């Protein structure tokens, strides 16, 4: 699983990436302000 | 460390009406820096919101932490983001554009909540 540890620390990381507000803006739904 | 599910964004249900963004941050700034929250303000959404935290293992945190936490006299419901829970009261067909805009600009997770 050297390649599953690694992979899994690979996945971790991608969903740890800064977001740029452009980024964020597309993930919400109508409806919401932000505070 | 932390399942397929588990994201940096937190979508809150029962939050108390009248609830300030200073006690947002409160609450949920604790478990580590937040990127952002955004608040429910038409009658469709009152009562929800999102909290962006700028970290993935903060955000796991608070999730196990508040979920079911009360506050007010309600017991918060807290679920990690999800792009098709998120985009559910879409008309079925343009659902879809943003769906696959998302996966394709952003390469974010488009799957249903299974």
């Amino acid at each position: 699983e050297q390649l599953q540890a690694w992979r899994w620390e690979r996945e971790i990381d991608e969903r740890n990436r800064p977001l740029s507000d452009e980024e964020l803006d597309a993930m919400f739904p109508e409806g919401y302000k932000v505070l | 460390r932390l399942p397929p599910e588990v994201n940096r964004i937190l979508m809150i249900r029962n939050l108390p009406y009248k609830i300030t963004a200073e006690e947002m941050y409160d609450i949920f700034g604790k478990y580590g820096p937040i990127r952002q929250i955004r608040v429910g303000n038409t009658p469709e959404t009152r009562g929800t919101a999102y909290v962006v935290y700028e970290d993935i293992f903060d955000a796991k945190n608070a999730c196990d932490h508040l979920s079911g936490f009360n506050v007010c006299n309600r017991y918060l419901v807290v679920l990690y983001y999800n792009a098709n829970r998120a985009f559910q009261k879409m008309d079925t067909k343009k659902k879809e554009e943003q769906l696959k805009l998302l996966k394709e600009k952003y390469g974010i997770n488009t799957d249903p909540p299974k």
